């Protein structure tokens, strides 16, 4: 129990205050590869939809 | 090349030829029961002249023999795992420390084993006492101004310990 | 720079009116000192260089030198005894004496702005090196190494001083910045040639190249380890960083006449490397290291590249710290047995524990391995010398293998597999030599962390 | 902090997700529970930390230069001018260099946002790349290790020359 | 009489050294590694403003790092 | 993203401290099997996480900090990245030496120098992670030749033998 | 006095201390000068860092 | 503490005086002691052995040095570095070397010729094109949005 | 003293097995299709895989029960071209070391 | 039924098939006689040094540093400068050197008169 | 196959050179069969980031896919059908390279071997 315990909360606290503050304060640092989008989906930030594809036929 | 002769004999050499066919046809004949065929086969071929009474046929039948084997011998031999070329062949020479060592330690790693440096230490004082006149008197009496073996004598004489045991007895113990 | 050419004299009196048995504690302790305070120098920022005076100055290159040099002093006068501590007391000061003279040589070499001070503090460095390996030599033919040594380096060393005093007399003085701000192209005619080949000729018998190496071996296996070890990293280094000092002039006549030098230098390197993969004598392994190594710095300083010079400078502070530390591990192994022989001494893996890690961790700096400094200026020079040409990456590649297949040889065959079992007096490792071990490495891993110290003047 | 208008970014685009069927997400409540047991507690001892800051305050400022004049403005040997002139050249050299290390920042990080079509939205930083790049390739290049700042004149008024007698032939 | 005395060369010079070299390395490694986190935890490191208007900073008040 | 960037990095980062148990060991363990043994467990239980985010949603990354020698136009830093291969790697070479580590836990029981073995095959594992992880092509680099003379020194492990050595 | 007081201290020192060579200096210059010549119209890094204003070639 | 004269300065001549001595000084032989001879490439006086003896020396004699195959006393050809055991096995080989080698090049340069015949005459499914919509994927190949719309389409069969 | 009463042993196969029974299936089907997947074949090019196996099922069943006959067929040297680890490792490892060190000695060392 | 077995220099003749090892002479006889009493005294003598309580360093194995001084020392002499030792020195010497220099100007010569004409790929070739 | 046997044993001509393949041009036996619907929206095909050589003729059945297969995860076994039809409608596209292929071997020797024997 003691071992889980420090190895997920020691490590983890000190990473993800590495990551936090130093890291996003420098500007170009992590980058992520943004998130595909889908003509049937809805933009959960703004609000907005996205058009439908059209019709199916000959298939 | 051998310690006690200088060549080996007829004999000898016929022996080692027969050793050494009979260990590649084990390694070249698996299922042991074919095998076992075969090695009769050639106990029989042996057999068949070995009672011939000249000497320059028996060493012409033993260099085609030997034509005829390194003909036919195997790649890769089923040598045994002790064997040099084998697949341990010394796997625990990381381990044979020897024991001219162990006397340079610290006296309190000393003071954890008592009695095997008491020991130790009565066996020394049997190594010391008996070293000079003894073994010393046996190597520079027997012998001739040549040697001319490598045979050692044993002691004999009255008492005590054979000459030149010290890194013959205390070697280690090949599985540590 | 004053602050540190006077406690350097002021620690030689330390050694006479030092009692007996405590000339060695005050000595080491306060060349330590001298070592955090030579630390305190890292001041050098972006445009200009440092002055310390019209007499001293310090460029970025000259910087982790001289820090190499002031840090291989204590290292060295700890690790000199055990062969002279039966010696006399007198005997034993003089030694001492002689050891941080040459520090002092030294400090006054590589902070001089005038290339003529430049040349007489060259040669003083010269002068004890002979002293010191002949009167400590322990071999029969230390006086055939050190006269060899005396007179190579004199005989290519010496028309450098015609040349200078040439440039002396006809563009005023010689100062560096006054050497530069007014530097003139020089064009293709023979007295230009031949005033290039002297100059470019005396460093290339300092450092040296292939034709010119006999000069080393001798000198490194027939001489006691203070004297092989300032040898090797600080004179072969110290060469290195005259060379990148005179090389700011003659910049047209080095591409008509610089060919045949990177030619011998490389094919030499391959030769070198492949010679030192055979013999026996192990403290000779190390030279022929060293000269494979320098060979490589001689192709970086004649092409002409800031790469070049980045990994120029990196490879020289490396590599003297790796061949220091390895000619440290030969002594320690032949002051175990008295051989100096490689079949001999086998085993030593069973037999001392720790010091397998101090062989395997000193021949990986020496195999380049990718984190630390050797390997950044090694690829350094790769990368500038493909740029100089697309088929000479084939020597460098060579070389590579090579070096790594003798090194780890170097390694497996001392301390790999048996002992000879007729040995039976190497005692257990003292706490001394370990601190020298640790003291060589852990410099060069802080430094493998932070590199941006060693990279020289075109940072 | 940083500008926005010298390291940009594009707008966020995040879909809402719909879930189909229910099994449902392991990750939305392993997700709360790093919320829980990570994002509170960080916070709070980076707002402690930053409470501590702003008891005191500390101020580091910005070093700025003026321009000394010209390296084309200095004579013969006139030591006192060539110096401030080729340390003024060299302080642009630093600066320029970080300026190729700019622009190929924006590059990798158009390269790694728009994903696996490359060709879509990074024309234009691969335009001004290809611009500042060929700039540098022209002017710093081709002079070596032991440039001070003559040798780039030099290397100015030898390709000025050249192209004049180019412009010359295309008279 | 299924143990046997095992043979091993003398590590007790490796455990002293060792042990000298951690405590002499850690005796004054986590009092500067407790001063180092006192100070960028308990002074601040700087804020970016600009220069004033006539007025000059020296040659410190350019760096970031109180220690720096 | 936290999640995701913060669970990959202590992916990496709890194959450090067995190094530092060893280091700061000065009395002796008996038990650094079953403590290697329980670290790879759990990092293998910490990076099956980012790679089940990775299929549900996409979103790849880099990470990219600590940048030493910045000198010419270029600039290298500790750069590693998490796509496609190099998440979906990890896990599996995490799994596979988890089960070793059982098997060597059994198999190389009778050998007292475990210790060094066990340290000298996690320093394997951290290479060879930091090669399936790096973008930058210098890290690559050095865990192609960190990977080999590990490979060196596990193949020349039984020293006598020179089939071994050689 | 070998490692107490000279390796950690020296790392310490050099570990941080004014920013060598002047590269974080160059950072923020460089910032600020790529943002005032995109907020400017004219491209960034302009070639012939010498003005030909102020040069004077040998004619032919 | 060592005699000058256990060194070896010079070669073979004279005959009975320099051949005693140097039979008496190797430990070997009077016959068996082989100089080079002297060609001038060095070398002194050091015999010549029969040059292969380390995958020879059957390893159950039980000499002293046990992983170099030496007794002390045996006169060490001049090659040994090159001829330890972890260096170069010249033992004696199942089959031969001539033919080994012919064996070997013979089936490097057969499956090199095959690898040609190959590279000259592919194998294809019988496909045409990948038909790509939009101008053969243009405006996702390199660029030029505006420069070079191609006029190409593709047809239903 | 044939031994598998064992802890370590039989969790470290068992973890395995579980392994390459289901974790080849699980990881090789719900990833992004980041290829065309060819997917119409001719008969005789997806059944081949199935052929190329059985039938050399086949041929090795029928030479182990050729291995089980006693018969003492000599060598063919193919049976050494396949059995000598290939004449490459035995003729490149005595030559490649034997030229460099001839070439050492010779030119580079005397 | 046998290829004869050829030898070579790698391939080296085995002790079993030598022939000239099953036509003995007399003298090969005492010529193996001898050996063995050689090998036999030279073991004894080491045995002797070998097996001392009393001792404490090396055995100093002469035929080593015989070998070794004779390897490293006693090369330069004997020497004489023959047809054969300056052709092989000079073939190994500067031959390569020459070859290498020749193909450096080539390419410099190329790679120059290329990028006078200006037609590399150095439309960014910026780390130089 | 057997094409292989043909066009390395027989002639030159008849059997056409691939990655070569338009030979005779287009509407040569057509007049007025196109309709390449291409209803796959290239504005929203680039906003979906797909893979190059992906952006074909079938690919609404590879968004419809991805989009069920990203909307139901923790379903491992949830879409079979829209895979299947995308299968299905590359299939339709491997079928229509192979009619291109036959109708260019099949001009080619008809119309040449009339051409070159009757001229
Ligand atoms: C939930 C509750 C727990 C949460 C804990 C989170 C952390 C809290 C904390 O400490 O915040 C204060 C503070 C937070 O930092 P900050 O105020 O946001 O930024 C300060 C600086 O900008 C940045 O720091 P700096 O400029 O002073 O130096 C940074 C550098 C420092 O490294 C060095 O200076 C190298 C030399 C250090 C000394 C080595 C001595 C010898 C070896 C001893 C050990 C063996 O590297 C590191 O500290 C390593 C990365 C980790 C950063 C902190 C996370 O933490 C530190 O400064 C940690 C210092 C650690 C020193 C090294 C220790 C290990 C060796
Ligand atoms: C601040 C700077 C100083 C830090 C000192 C920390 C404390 C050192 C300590 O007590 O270590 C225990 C350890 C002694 O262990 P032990 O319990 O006495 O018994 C181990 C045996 O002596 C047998 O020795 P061993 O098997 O431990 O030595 C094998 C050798 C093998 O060398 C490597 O593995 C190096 C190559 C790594 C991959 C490169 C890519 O070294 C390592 O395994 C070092 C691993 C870390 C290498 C990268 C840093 O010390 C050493 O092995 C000596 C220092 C090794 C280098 C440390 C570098 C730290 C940075
Ligand atoms: C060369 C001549 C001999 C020199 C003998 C003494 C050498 C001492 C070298 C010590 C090097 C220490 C480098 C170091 O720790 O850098 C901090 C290194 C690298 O950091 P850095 O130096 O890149 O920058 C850190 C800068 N601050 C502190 C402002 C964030 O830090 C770590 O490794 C973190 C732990
Ligand atoms: C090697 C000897 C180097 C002598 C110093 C270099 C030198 O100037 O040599 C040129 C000298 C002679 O050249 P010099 O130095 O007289 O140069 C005269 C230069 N002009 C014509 C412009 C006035 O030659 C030698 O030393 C020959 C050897
Ligand atoms: C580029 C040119 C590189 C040249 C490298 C020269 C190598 C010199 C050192 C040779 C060496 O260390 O040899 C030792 C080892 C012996 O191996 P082996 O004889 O097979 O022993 C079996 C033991 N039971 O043998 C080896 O390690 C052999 C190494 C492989 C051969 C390398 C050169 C041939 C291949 C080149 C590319 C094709």
């Amino acid at each position: 129990s003691i071992f889980a315990f420090t190895h997920v909360l020691i490590p983890v606290w000190i990473i993800h205050y590495y990551l936090k503050y130093h890291v996003t304060t420098k500007p170009y640092t992590i980058v992520e590869k943004k998130p595909r989008i889908f003509p049937g989906d809805t933009i959960l930030e703004t609000g907005e939809v996205i058009p439908p594809m059209k019709e199916f036929p000959d298939q | 090349f051998l310690p006690s002769a200088a060549y080996l004999t007829h004999q000898q050499k016929v022996l080692q030829l027969y050793k050494r066919a009979l260990r590649h046809l084990e390694s070249r004949c698996v299922h042991r029961d074919k095998y076992r065929y075969f090695a009769c086969l050639l106990r029989a071929r042996f057999d068949e002249h070995k009672n011939e009474k000249d000497m320059v046929k028996a060493t012409q039948l033993l260099r085609e023999a030997e034509k005829e084997f390194w003909h036919g011998q195997h790649p890769q031999p089923y040598i045994f795992p002790e064997s040099p070329g084998g697949t341990s062949y010394e796997r625990y020479e990381c381990y044979k420390v020897p024991e001219w060592c162990l006397d340079d330690w610290h006296p309190s790693e000393k003071a954890m084993y008592p009695d095997y440096f008491a020991k130790r230490e009565q066996w020394k004082k049997l190594r010391r006492e008996s070293w000079e006149r003894e073994v010393k008197q046996l190597q520079e009496e027997t012998p001739v101004g040549g040697p001319r073996t490598e045979a050692l004598p044993p002691a004999r004489k009255q008492g005590d310990l054979p000459p030149l045991w010290w890194h013959i007895v205390t070697r280690p113990r090949e599985r540590p | 720079m004053l602050k540190y050419i006077i406690p350097t004299m002021m620690l030689m009196p330390l050694t006479w009116l030092s009692k007996n048995s405590m000339i060695w504690i005050n000595t080491t302790l306060h060349s330590l000192l001298i070592s955090l305070t030579s630390l305190l120098l890292l001041n050098q920022f972006g445009d200009n260089s440092l002055n310390f005076s019209l007499t001293f100055f310090s460029d970025s290159l000259s910087t982790p030198l001289l820090i190499l040099t002031m840090w291989l002093l204590p290292l060295m006068l700890m690790a000199s005894q055990h062969h002279l501590s039966k010696e006399n007391l007198a005997r034993k000061k003089l030694f001492i004496s002689m050891l941080i003279l040459l520090q002092l040589f030294l400090i006054m070499t590589f902070t001089a702005t005038e290339l003529i001070f430049f040349y007489i503090m060259f040669e003083a460095t010269l002068v004890p090196t002979l002293i010191i390996i002949t009167r400590w030599g322990n071999q029969t033919e230390r006086l055939n190494a050190g006269l060899y040594f005396l007179f190579y380096t004199l005989a290519g060393s010496l028309p450098l001083l015609v040349a200078l005093i040439y440039i002396q007399n006809t563009m005023g003085s010689l100062n560096f910045l006054i050497l530069q701000y007014w530097v003139q192209p020089m064009p293709n005619s023979w007295s230009n040639t031949f005033m290039w080949l002297a100059c470019m000729m005396a460093f290339m018998v300092k450092m040296p190249l292939y034709g010119l190496h006999l000069w080393l071996p001798k000198a490194h296996v027939e001489a006691p380890i203070a004297g092989s070890m300032v040898l090797a990293a600080i004179l072969l280094k110290l060469g290195g960083y005259g060379m990148m000092r005179i090389t700011l002039l003659l910049n047209p006549i080095t591409d008509f006449m610089a060919y045949p030098f990177i030619m011998l230098s490389l094919w030499g390197m391959i030769m070198t490397s492949s010679i030192c993969l055979r013999q026996t004598d192990l403290k000779s392994l190390i030279a022929y290291s060293s000269v494979s190594h320098m060979a490589l710095v001689i192709v970086a300083i004649l092409i002409q590249t800031p790469w070049s010079y980045m990994g120029a400078t990196a490879l020289m502070i490396a590599h003297g710290l790796t061949s220091s530390m390895l000619f440290c591990l030969a002594n320690s192994n032949y002051e175990r047995v008295h051989s100096r022989t490689m079949i001999l001494a086998r085993g030593l893996q069973t037999l001392l524990p720790l010091m397998a890690a101090w062989w395997l961790l000193a021949s990986l700096t020496n195999l380049a391995l990718p984190p630390s400094i050797n390997l950044i200026g090694e690829l350094f020079v790769v990368m500038s010398t493909f740029s100089w040409s697309n088929i000479t990456i084939i020597l460098m590649g060579l070389n590579m293998v090579i070096t790594a297949l003798y090194s780890l040889y170097m390694l497996i065959t001392t301390q790999r597999g048996k002992h000879t079992h007729h040995i039976n007096n190497i005692l257990p490792s003292f706490t001394r030599e370990n601190a020298l071990m640790s003291l060589h490495m852990l410099p060069l891993l802080l430094l493998s962390l932070n590199p941006k110290i060693i990279l020289g003047p075109l940072y | 902090s940083w500008d926005k208008d010298v390291y940009p970014e594009p707008p966020r685009r995040t879909p809402a997700p719909s879930p189909q069927t229910s099994l449902p997400n392991p990750i939305t409540y392993l997700t709360k529970a790093f919320d829980l047991l990570v994002d509170r507690p960080v916070t709070l001892v980076r707002e402690f930390i930053e409470r501590q800051h702003a008891k005191n305050k500390y101020y580091y400022y910005h070093r700025e230069f003026r321009r000394v004049p010209d390296i084309t403005e200095c004579h013969e040997k006139d030591v006192l001018c060539m110096f401030e002139a080729e340390m003024q050249w060299k302080r642009d050299y630093k600066v320029d260099q970080e300026i190729v290390n700019i622009i190929q920042e924006r590059l990798k990080a158009c390269q790694q946002r728009e994903g696996e079509s490359h060709r879509q939205n990074c024309a234009k930083e691969l335009q001004q790349f290809t611009q500042v790049v060929k700039a540098y390739q022209d002017r710093y290049h081709d002079l070596g290790a032991h440039y001070s700042a003559r040798k780039c004149l030099a290397k100015q008024k030898q390709r000025m020359l050249a192209e004049r007698k180019a412009t010359k032939e295309a008279a | 009489g299924k143990r046997l005395f095992i043979i091993k060369p003398s590590g007790f010079y490796d455990k002293r050294f060792l042990k000298l070299l951690r405590f002499y390395i850690l005796l004054t490694g986590i009092p500067v590694v407790i001063g180092i986190t006192l100070i960028n935890v308990f002074i601040g490191e700087a804020e970016l403003a600009e220069i004033p208007e006539g007025y000059v900073p020296e040659h410190w008040e350019y760096f970031k790092h109180p220690i720096s | 993203m936290n999640l995701f960037s913060s669970l990959t990095l202590v992916t990496l980062i709890l194959l450090t401290m067995p190094i530092a148990a060893i280091n700061f060991n000065t009395h002796k363990f008996t038990n650094y099997p079953l403590y290697v043994k329980t670290t790879i467990s759990c990092a293998f239980i910490t990076s099956m996480i980012p790679t089940m985010m990775f299929i549900h949603t996409g979103q790849e990354m880099i990470i990219s900090n600590w940048h030493w020698l910045t000198i010419q136009t270029l600039k290298l830093s500790l750069s590693f990245k998490m796509d496609f291969f190099s998440m979906m790697f990890v896990p599996v070479a995490l799994f596979v030496t988890w089960s070793i580590m059982e098997f060597s836990m059994w198999y190389m029981h009778s050998d007292p120098n475990i210790n060094q073995f066990f340290k000298y095959l996690l320093l394997f594992l951290i290479t060879m992670l930091i090669l399936v992880t790096a973008n930058n092509l210098f890290q690559l680099f050095i865990g192609w030749e960190g990977v080999g003379i590990m490979s060196f020194l596990l193949i020349g492990w039984w020293y006598g033998r020179t089939d071994a050595n050689t | 006095f070998g490692f107490s007081i000279v390796l950690v201290l020296g790392s310490t020192f050099v570990a941080y201390l004014p920013d060598y060579r002047m590269q974080e200096w160059a950072r923020r210059e460089a910032e600020r000068l790529v943002k005032y010549r995109e907020a400017h119209g004219l491209p960034l890094m302009e070639s012939n860092c010498f003005d030909p204003s102020k040069i004077q070639l040998p004619e032919d | 503490s060592h005699i000058t004269k256990d060194m070896l300065p010079g070669p073979y001549p004279k005959t009975p005086e320099e051949r005693a001595a140097a039979a008496k000084k190797y430990n070997m032989r009077v016959e068996d002691y082989e100089p080079y001879p002297d060609d001038g490439m060095g070398y002194g006086d050091y015999p010549k052995l029969p040059d292969r003896s380390q995958q020879e020396r059957d390893p159950w004699y039980d000499w002293d040095h046990p992983d170099l195959r030496l007794n002390w006393g045996e006169p060490m050809h001049w090659d040994l570095d090159m001829y330890i055991r972890n260096r170069v096995d010249t033992s004696p080989t199942p089959v031969n070397w001539n033919l080994m080698c012919k064996h070997l090049f013979g089936f490097v340069a057969f499956m090199l010729f095959m690898f040609w015949v190959g590279e000259t005459y592919p194998t294809y499914q019988p496909v045409g094109p990948k038909q790509y919509p939009y101008n053969n994927l243009y405006l996702e190949r390199g660029g030029d949005p505006n420069k070079e719309p191609e006029p190409v389409v593709h047809y239903e069969i | 003293n044939i031994n598998e009463n064992n802890p370590f042993l039989i969790n470290s196969i068992k973890r395995l097995l579980i392994g390459s029974l289901f974790a080849g299936f699980i990881i090789s089907n719900n990833i992004p299709p980041m290829t065309i997947p060819q997917m119409t074949m001719p008969h005789y090019l997806k059944m081949t895989a199935l052929t190329v196996t059985i039938l050399g099922f086949i041929l090795a069943l029928e030479i182990s029960n050729t291995t089980h006959y006693l018969k003492f067929n000599y060598p063919s040297n193919t049976f050494k071209f396949s059995n000598l680890l290939g004449y490459y490792p035995t003729i490149m490892h005595r030559l490649t070391p034997y030229m460099n060190l001839t070439m050492s000695q010779k030119s580079a060392s005397s | 039924s046998f290829p004869k077995y050829e030898p070579s220099r790698l391939a080296s003749l085995p002790t079993t098939l030598d022939p000239a090892e099953y036509d003995i002479s007399s003298e090969t006889r005492k010529a193996q006689a001898e050996r063995l009493a050689i090998r036999s005294r030279l073991k004894r003598e080491y045995q002797l040094q070998y097996n001392d309580p009393s001792r404490r360093g090396v055995v100093e194995d002469p035929a080593l540093i015989r070998w070794t001084c004779a390897r490293s020392a006693n090369v330069y002499p004997n020497f004489r400068p023959n047809t054969k030792t300056s052709l092989l020195g000079a073939l190994f010497g500067i031959g390569p050197l020459i070859f290498w220099y020749y193909v450096f100007k080539t390419d410099r010569d190329r790679k120059e008169k290329l990028i006078q004409e200006g037609k590399l790929d150095r439309t960014f070739n910026i780390s130089y | 196959g057997a094409h292989l046997a043909r066009r390395y044993l027989g002639d030159a001509s008849v059997e056409p050179e691939p990655l070569r393949m338009p030979t005779f041009p287009p509407d040569y036996g057509f007049p007025e069969r196109k309709e390449r619907e291409m209803v796959a929206t290239q504005q929203e095909m680039n906003d979906a980031q797909l893979v190059l050589q992906q952006r074909d003729y079938c690919a609404h059945y590879l968004i419809r896919f991805l989009k069920c297969k990203r909307d139901s995860f923790p379903n491992f076994l949830a879409c079979k059908h829209e895979q299947h039809d995308w299968d299905y409608c590359e299939h339709l596209d491997y079928v229509k390279r192979m009619k291109e292929f036959e109708r260019e071997r099949r001009l080619l020797q008809r119309k040449k071997r009339r051409e070159q024997r009757e001229a």
